[PDB]
């Protein structure tokens, strides 16, 4: 054929040195990052638990055996133990990004290393949705979200003493203790704003983002409203990581994702192309669905 | 608690795995030695450090 | 005169279930100059 | 396989132990080069660029071959082959930079060059028209520097002698035609009675990267259908496959710089 055009991709992701109106790619300046990488911010309120396949087993007490008074020479009493399992599990996280061989020797060499932390940043963002929020097609059946869910642990009212101290006891109530709080950035202008009318001091520390002395911590997403604060005792959060952040990059498989212009799936190896894989596999598990409290504007 | 060495002094650290590892300074963190050089030593089985 | 180049675009990620085909995704930059 | 007939291929361009008609190259003798292999030739005469990135323009070539030939005919088939495409690419990008032929990506070319400025001599191989040739060139301050001929007319070369000095112009030993020398093209495209002549050191080329080869056992050959039309698949079908690639750049700093001599 001698086709000499370059070959388009549908969808458009795949790197490329050469553009379709001619432009040729040379003396590229290396972009630079105007942020910082976010956290997972499960991997920071939660516990870790070490897990060596994708499944893991708990067992906890949870009868007492009764004591009875008994008179002189009267027959004792008997009594049992009794206990309870839970379980978790694990899934998988994976992105593959393809790169035009020409592109990764006439553009931009360091690609793949430059992308390796936007995708853990990825990764970890992924993460904290699935089970903080219950978005992003949460594969387990468990998170914050769905526990408040079944609970309807939820407050509802304006950001105020009265109303955060409402919320902490929430938890006492189940004769649990709040540790930490989750809020969105955008509301820490109305927590700046609340003082108590007695002692005359306010609430929230400015200075150390502390919230009745308890830390607080920010979500990035834009799932979690303004007026939306999420407490519990986060110890009760279970997480493991059977598999760290895995990279594999590969010059010769098949990517049936991506399409030619044709329809035929590209081939990495006749095409001359590369492509990066990453997965992870991550597990979550609610140690006690009460533990949790959301409150929400009415 | 985080203790570390330079060629100069002792800093001392307060951490948890759950923040992430941030080192905050322990009250009256630093302490001068006085070496000019780092005082741990390693030593090693063979080339590799292997057991 | 001067120029820059930013990230735009972070790649996606995927839940994928066991042995199912991992989704491509893109990375992207935007140019300004002064 | 347990495949008793040959795979079909389409095209037929994978190697095989087996012929169609049955019969195994058992026990195959070493295959020799009977002719000279070919080297590029405007590498030879044009001018090198030291180039950083790419105009360039990609060449490349895939060679299949079944494993029971690689095994059981010709062991060292990938060894003795590397050299026969690095000729397959000089061959290319000769008939490419010189003729305007094959297809050739970049929109210069000698031929091109010559078709332009409308530099061309109708007339037979004589003295008076090798000289007008080269005045041609003259003519705009640039002096030849080479010839490019086609090897089969030297029987007219050797025929013509300067009449004054009575002595043969071209030196059939030197291969060198008035003191110039003559580079042969074994391409079927430069006819015989043709003959160009220019200032190589316009034409100019750069090669962002050298042959890089690379063989693969696992790929798929969508471009090579089996008899079903389902896609070869080289570790399932039991197969190799080697792949070579080139980057290629051409330029032709002055177009008035060639000239061409062509039957009348």
């Amino acid at each position: 054929s001698n086709n000499v055009k370059p070959q388009v991709f549908n969808p458009d992701n795949v790197m490329m040195h050469e553009k379709k109106d001619g432009t040729l790619m040379n003396e590229f300046t290396t972009p630079i990052l105007q942020e910082v990488m976010e956290n997972s911010k499960i991997m920071q309120l939660g516990k870790y638990e070490p897990m060596e396949g994708t499944e893991k087993k708990f067992t906890f007490w949870a009868d007492k055996p009764g004591a009875y008074w008994v008179g002189e020479g009267q027959k004792i009493e008997t009594s049992k133990a009794t206990w309870v399992n839970a379980t978790m599990r694990a899934f998988k996280l994976g992105v593959i990004l393809p790169v035009t061989k020409e592109f990764l020797n006439y553009t931009y060499s360091q690609f793949f290393e430059e992308m390796k932390p936007m995708i853990a940043e990825a990764f970890y963002k992924k993460f904290d949705e699935a089970g903080i929020l219950n978005q992003g097609n949460n594969p387990f059946g468990k998170s914050i979200a769905q526990s408040i869910e079944k609970t309807n642990k939820v407050i509802k009212g304006d950001f105020t003493q009265d109303n955060i101290i409402d919320l902490e006891a929430l938890l006492e109530d189940d004769e649990l203790e709040a540790n930490a709080f989750i809020s969105k950035t955008q509301n820490r202008s109305l927590l700046r704003k609340i003082v108590d009318p007695e002692t005359k001091e306010r609430i929230y520390d400015r200075n150390s983002d502390s919230l009745d002395g308890l830390p607080v911590v920010n979500l990035k997403s834009s799932n979690l409203k303004r007026g939306e604060l999420i407490t519990g005792d986060f110890d009760k959060l279970i997480y493991g990581i059977p598999q760290l952040i895995e990279y594999k990059i590969d010059e010769t498989a098949q990517l049936s994702t991506v399409k030619n212009e044709d329809g035929t799936p590209v081939n990495l190896f006749e095409q001359d192309m590369v492509a990066l894989r990453a997965t992870m596999h991550v597990a979550l598990h609610i140690a006690d669905d009460k533990a949790f409290a959301k409150l929400v504007p009415a | 608690t985080v203790d570390l060495f330079t060629s100069h002094g002792v800093y001392r650290y307060l951490t948890n795995r759950t923040n992430g590892l941030k080192l905050t300074p322990r009250e009256n963190s630093f302490e001068s030695h006085s070496f000019e050089r780092m005082p741990i030593t390693e030593f090693s089985n063979n080339e590799r450090r292997k057991g």
